[PDB]
């Protein structure tokens, strides 16, 4: 068998106007899946997953990462959805419809002999101006008020599934970011991926959910004879362990007396006890650690009425270093009185359905807390860890940038205006993309209206012409009935941050796809 | 599709079709586990691969060994797995009212309403039906012929009536002699044991403890009574050292004073436990029972058989814990400071063999605070009847005392609760109309059940208990074997409070995530 | 199951099993058909294995045209095709009463009833609904603006309502002039040809015939005025002797001598039409027209185009009846008795071609009796839309002036019949009461269905209309256009008689039938 001569075996080249408009039916399909998750009327998504379990969500990011697609244009979708997901808490799914629409009204231009520079470069101009609109309509939020920050969080888990229980979600998610605002040196950090861990337990109800003043682990007492109901407790965090194993060395004892191997069984029972006399010169009540602990060790800490607690995760001892104030020592003869961790509330070793659990709570200024979450299932509690993880960042971005847009329909067509004007001293062959633009981002108003079954016609026309005017311009579309609400009534506000990331990464996504002209798939890697 | 354009291999269900997956998956688990509702249902033999038997009805045990790969069974599944864990009865008429939220919401959804006003009208008929259920409930200050009532009517459920006398007095009893003093009463004091002696209706309660293992020791004493308990926890085998080290020695006389030395450490800790036995006034009987949760080399074993001491080995981990509260001693994890004062006391420790099967008994003690109820059933499928309704009847008087209010029984809680949603049903004053007479409809089927497994009519029977509680004050309910309306309070038929709270609360959260649910797709691969 | 023992590749159905399989079935044909019913319906491709193209949205020939292998939708496909076998419409109407007879059934026999008692309701709810029927109907003596009001109707409900007032036209006119006298009009009279000249809105009515083949010569005329009809059943061709015969001769001079003796007896049929073009006074145009039924030869063909006699062949088996009745004459099977009163007359027998196809025309006859819409639509697929929706709307007008009443439109007779069934519901006195209740609000889909496909709201219509007729005494129905409830009397939209009477006879029978049926199963191999 004599074999054909050719070059570059077994890939594809595809050019042309079937990459170039291939690449914009690809983005539409993705913007047609999550089109039904966007308004507070929207509707769950069952997924399944080859592991075996089952996603019910109706989040833009929980959906996307759940779908394996073949097309390549279609994979930069999914990671646009992870880069919201993680900049901001609940500004996703906004920005793949608007991605889609963005480039809906990019492929009219491509068959109109426009070069895809020439739309991109106007994209970048109307870039720069939506940034500069948001600015202008922007209102100072005061982050001291109480009041004040559980309406913000309130508009963004009146989307999700949590909106039943608003009056318990947003006191939960705001006390939560509150207590992890941690500020050591002078540099202003808040940690709600390490600290603040979401802890769900499948039973009870859902309105006993409550965040504690403190950590808790699945953890049980070493010992029956421990106390498990300690008022203030001295809590002593370790690292290493306190039994004996082989050092890291080529150690290798010769033995020839009688009374030698008699002395070695006594010096692993004294080397324990040595460290365990080093431990309570200090006087503690818990102690904690990562490694294992002996018998032997917990026979020194039970005559001394010490409560230990065996194989706490180094996650875990990081958060409750921050919520006792104490010290991780990997040392027992180097504990100090500052390595102490008091201050700590009631700890109680309850149990939760045949199982128990440390509690840790009521500390005095905690730094790390964790949220109790406890309901029908499994299935629904991981809804309300996705949906807080969606209310606790988009109360960091207020604490880091308070200024609000006015959402709900009434941020995307005061810049749709305010582009319209601006361009009319264009006099170019950019002005014509300049103008989709500001009809792309009518799209987020039109899909408010599109899931509760109100008119698109009869809406449209009356929301354009109240922006027309400079007077009022906040007027958005109300979700919940389906006619035009002012937003200064209802109460509907976004953050900056959510509002300027949406706009960033929608152009931006715009701009990689409509560069691609060429597609060689095939070739293998190493 | 949308979904079919970018995975060609991805199935997907529309907003009309989705909706009819869950909910004819819904009625396909309903007419399955209404079968076996109540003291008149019908048992369930589980066959898995292997080839063993599984005869339950309860519907916990049903929705997880059954051949069944759906999504929206497995939702219900996870719903069900947490009604078993947290209060134990309550599975199986959590399933109905899931399948009767669907199945009452498919009249209206289908008829051009929309899903979501479906669920406006649940959650204004969930509040309405919480308040109801504190108004309805009984406290009757935690008498112990209450508590008879209260785990009669879960045994029932679960055997053929002639257990459940027997079963009664193995709960019951078992759960007051824990805690007293309003303390929360801890189930892993009580000790599941199963035994294959005389038959299914011998179960008893032992007041001690009952142990797996028995002596490893031919030469060591059966029947020991006025025995002393010394709960160890240390290593009487023989253990190297942790450093590798090996032994050196240079002619053959020297290596017998090695393994005279090396036992030497083993031999002291065998030292500190017969100057134990001389040291408590050994001039009587005085036995001597160490459970000695780690092993014990047969070199210490035939150390203890000559001084009258008996020695088990491998126990559990929790038996450091019920039999430390049984025997009244302490707990030790070393031989330090050995004293009188851990010692434990039972009047009688015998052992008794099943098949090559030792079983070691402690009973007569004085304050036990730990009990163990012997199952001895014949069967292995009959050990998994009384074990499932054990946990199941502990569970329910378990709630009985933490909770101070009982509440009524069959038909006496779901009849009056529908009744209450009617006289608010115009309160709600909008376009939920509907969802608060598809949440009372779905509440009905507890007496539509339990009138269709006892044999009686569906429909005649809902008609004469509505009209005895419309026409008085009194929750009546359903009798299982007349028919005819019979008040819950005074036949002796109750429930707990917390499975009826949990069942108006997962119920409803998961008929409200379901009926808004239109894309089931199956991607990811 | 016992049939598994005889035969184990046969499938069964329990008892409550095949209940599910008819129920569930019987709603994947609702849920399709219930998107055509009335004007505001969509309409329907459908695409054969071959990759043509029948967009039509009747549903005879939606339930025909579709993928399907099942045993309960093969039942309610053979119920529809007498549907429209012999009154027409009345077909998608048809399988939505099936739809909710069952439906709404599954409330009461899942509740614990059994399925006979729901059938005794449904004798007892007929029984009212055919008096009720007859109470409704309206006589108005067949006029011919009535019959303009029932063919819109008709007609409206299968055309996007710019070809229903061309149409219409073509229908009344058409069927009028066929019988006189209390005469059963016969459908055979009208010619319904396909044909692609101008647009679809361009079907007229032709008064005379229209026949789809041409003359097959081309020295013949190809327009006749005042032309004279001579129909032919006689072949003109060349034929043989049944006997097997053949030709004998010796010489060459005797070879030519036997072919011109065989065509004599073929002449002398040509002798006898060219001796009759002679005899009704030929010294004038005089045109002559045969279509003959069987074929003739080019020799016969070739003499009568040197007279002047314009012969077609290969004629139809109804085109003997429909021309003997428009010309006048007499349809000949020999040529013995020709005679000028067997003779037909026609003003105007011109031809035309469309792409190699010539189509003869015959009109401007005094009293034809017989007439043919030309339908000339422009594609292919949409011949059939034109052609399904005719034969719907002279079925229509044929059944309104062979029955002397008729019945009201769209929501004007199935309202009221559902509120004649409530206040006649205690009338049974036994356990059938719930059985005229499932009657009733099955009949109430027809208002349901057209509320729901012109886009308005389906249970917020249901409320005014049932008002208005609770308040007043007019038959008031749906209108699709503002959703206001509409007497359907005044504004011109009427229904049949027979259509009606069948859908509460044919629907009910076979809905009756299916609720008894409990084995389906599949055995014979
Ligand atoms: N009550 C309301 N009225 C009008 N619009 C609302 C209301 N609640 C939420 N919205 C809109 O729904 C949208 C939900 O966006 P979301 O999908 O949460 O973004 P992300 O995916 O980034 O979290 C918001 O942009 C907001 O404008
Ligand atoms: N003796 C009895 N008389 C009447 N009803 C009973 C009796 N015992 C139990 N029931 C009813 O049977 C129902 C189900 O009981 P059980 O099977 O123990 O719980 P589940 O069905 O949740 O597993 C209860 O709601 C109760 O009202
Ligand atoms: N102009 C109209 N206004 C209101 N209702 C109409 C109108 N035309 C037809 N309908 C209704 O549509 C229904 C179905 O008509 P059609 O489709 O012709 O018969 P079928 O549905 O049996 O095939 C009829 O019952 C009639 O009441």
């Amino acid at each position: 068998h004599r074999p054909v001569l050719v070059l570059s075996q077994n890939t594809k080249r595809e050019s042309g106007r079937k990459v170039q408009s291939g690449n914009i039916n690809a983005a539409k399909t993705i913007a047609d899946i999550i089109r039904t998750c966007l308004g507070p009327k929207s509707m769950m998504k069952m997924l399944l997953d080859p592991m075996g379990g089952i996603v019910m969500t109706n989040d833009g990011n929980a959906i996307l990462r759940e779908i394996q697609v073949q097309h390549p244009a279609a994979k930069s979708m999914i990671e646009i959805s992870r880069t919201q997901d993680e900049e901001v808490g609940d500004g996703t799914t906004s920005v793949i419809i608007l991605a889609g629409e963005m480039l809906s009204v990019a492929e009219h231009f491509l068959e109109q002999q426009m070069h895809p520079t020439v739309v991109i470069s106007a994209y970048r101009k109307a870039l720069d101006d939506m940034i500069s609109t948001l600015k202008k309509i922007s209102i100072p939020v005061d982050i001291s008020d109480s009041d004040m920050m559980l309406n913000i969080i309130n508009s963004s888990i009146t989307t999700k599934a949590i909106s039943r229980w608003s009056s318990l979600a947003c006191n939960i998610a705001l006390d939560a970011v509150k207590m992890v605002q941690f500020e050591e040196n002078g540099r202003k950090e808040i940690d709600i991926k390490k600290y603040a861990r979401v802890e769900k337990i499948p039973g009870g109800i859902i309105e006993d959910s409550c965040v504690l003043r403190g950590v808790m682990i699945n953890k049980d007492v070493t010992h029956p004879r421990m106390r498990r109901y300690i008022k203030n407790p001295r809590i002593v965090l370790l690292d290493s362990s306190l039994e004996y194993k082989k050092g890291e060395s080529q150690t290798d004892i010769e033995i020839t007396r009688e009374e030698d191997f008699t002395r070695i069984l006594q010096m692993e029972e004294e080397y324990i006890q040595q460290l365990c006399e080093d431990i309570i010169q200090l006087k503690p009540d818990v102690v904690i650690t990562e490694k294992g602990i002996s018998d032997l060790a917990q026979h020194y800490l039970m005559r001394a009425n010490i409560t230990a607690i065996r194989r706490v995760r180094k996650t875990d001892n990081n958060r409750i270093a921050r919520a006792c104030g104490a010290r991780i020592v990997s040392r027992p003869e180097e504990l100090r009185e500052d390595d102490v961790g008091t201050g700590a509330g009631l700890l109680e070793i309850k149990k939760i359905g045949d199982e128990y659990f440390t509690f840790i709570t009521d500390c005095k200024d905690p730094k790390a807390c964790t949220i109790l979450l406890r309901g029908a299932s499994k299935e629904i509690l991981s809804e309300v860890e996705r949906n807080l993880q969606d209310a606790m960042q988009v109360c960091r971005n207020v604490l880091l940038d308070p200024q609000l847009v006015p959402g709900g329909g009434a941020s995307e067509m005061a810049v749709a205006h305010a582009l319209t004007e601006k361009s009319k001293a264009m006099t170019g062959v950019e002005q014509w993309p300049y103008r989709a633009v500001a009809q792309a981002l009518e799209v987020i108003p039109r899909t408010l209206i599109q899931n509760c079954g109100a008119s698109t016609i009869r809406l449209l026309t009356s929301l354009r012409a109240k922006h027309t005017q400079e007077n009022c311009e906040t007027w958005g579309v109300n979700g919940e009935t389906g006619t035009l609400v002012d937003m200064k009534e209802l109460g509907i506000w976004e953050p900056l941050a959510v509002k300027l990331q949406t706009y960033k990464t929608a152009v931006e996504t715009a701009v990689l796809l409509l560069r691609i002209d060429d597609i060689v798939s095939g070739h293998k890697k190493k | 599709a949308a979904v079919k354009t970018l995975n060609p291999k991805a199935e997907v269900a529309r907003a009309q079709a989705a909706l009819a997956v869950n909910i004819s998956a819904a009625r396909g688990l309903q007419d399955v586990l209404r079968t076996n509702l109540g003291p008149k249902g019908t048992m369930k033999m589980l066959v898995s691969g292997a080839g063993d038997i599984k005869l339950t009805k309860d519907g916990n045990v049903l929705l997880h060994e059954m051949q069944i790969q759906h999504p929206t069974a497995s939702l219900i599944a996870k719903v069900a797995t947490a009604q078993d864990d947290i209060t134990g009865d309550g599975t199986t008429s959590n399933v109905l009212i899931i399948g009767e939220l669907l199945k009452q919401a498919d009249l209206y959804i289908s008829e051009g309403l929309h899903p979501r006003i479906i669920t406006e009208g649940f959650e204004a008929a969930k509040e309405k039906a919480l308040q109801f259920l504190e108004e309805v409930k009984v406290s009757r200050e935690m008498d112990r012929e209450t508590l008879i009532d209260v785990a009669r009517t879960s045994l029932r459920t679960k055997v053929h009536a002639e257990l459940a006398d027997v079963l009664t007095e193995a709960v019951v009893d078992s759960i007051l002699a824990i805690k007293k003093q309003d303390e929360p009463i801890d189930l892993f004091m009580i000790e599941i044991m199963e035994m294959k002696h005389k038959s299914e209706t011998d179960t008893s309660l032992i007041r001690g403890l009952v142990l797996d293992h028995g002596a490893r020791h031919p030469d060591m004493k059966k029947r020991v009574e006025d025995a002393y308990i010394l709960t160890c926890n240390v290593s009487l085998e023989y253990e190297k050292t942790e450093v590798n080290s090996g032994f050196f020695y240079k002619s053959a006389e020297e290596r017998e004073k090695l393994v005279k030395a090396e036992r030497k450490f083993i031999e002291d800790r065998v030292k500190k436990i017969i100057e134990l036995k001389r040291k408590v006034c050994g001039d009587s009987d005085k036995g001597f029972v160490v459970i000695n949760q780690k092993g014990i080399d047969p070199f210490s074993l035939d150390a203890l058989s000559k001084e009258g001491i008996v020695a088990l080995r491998r126990a559990k981990r929790r038996n450091m814990e019920r039999l430390t509260l049984a025997c009244g001693g302490v707990a030790l994890n070393s031989f330090d400071d050995l004293s009188p004062d851990c010692l434990g006391h039972a009047g009688l420790v015998y052992e008794y063999t099943l098949g090559e099967e030792k079983f070691t008994f402690i009973e007569k003690c004085n304050n036990p605070r730990s009990v163990t109820l012997l199952i001895k059933g014949p069967n292995k499928h009959t050990l998994t009847q009384i074990k499932d309704a054990v946990r199941d009847g502990l569970r329910a008087v378990k709630n009985a005392i933490d909770d101070g209010c009982v509440v009524p029984g069959a038909g006496a809680v779901e009849v009056a609760m529908a009744e209450a949603l009617i006289k608010h049903k115009p309160s709600v004053k909008g376009r939920a109309q509907l969802g608060v007479q598809a949440f009372a409809d779905a509440l009905l089927i507890i007496p539509k059940v339990l009138a269709q497994n006892s044999g009686f009519d569906l429909q005649e029977t809902l008609v004469k208990i509505q009209a005895e509680h419309s026409e008085s004050g009194q929750l009546v309910g359903v009798d299982l074997n007349t028919g005819e309306p019979m008040v819950a309070a005074e036949v002796g038929v109750w429930d707990n409070y917390c499975v009826k709270k949990q069942l108006l609360h997962s119920c409803t959260v998961i008929a409200t995530n379901i009926l808004l649910v239109d894309e089931i797709m199956r991607a990811g691969m």
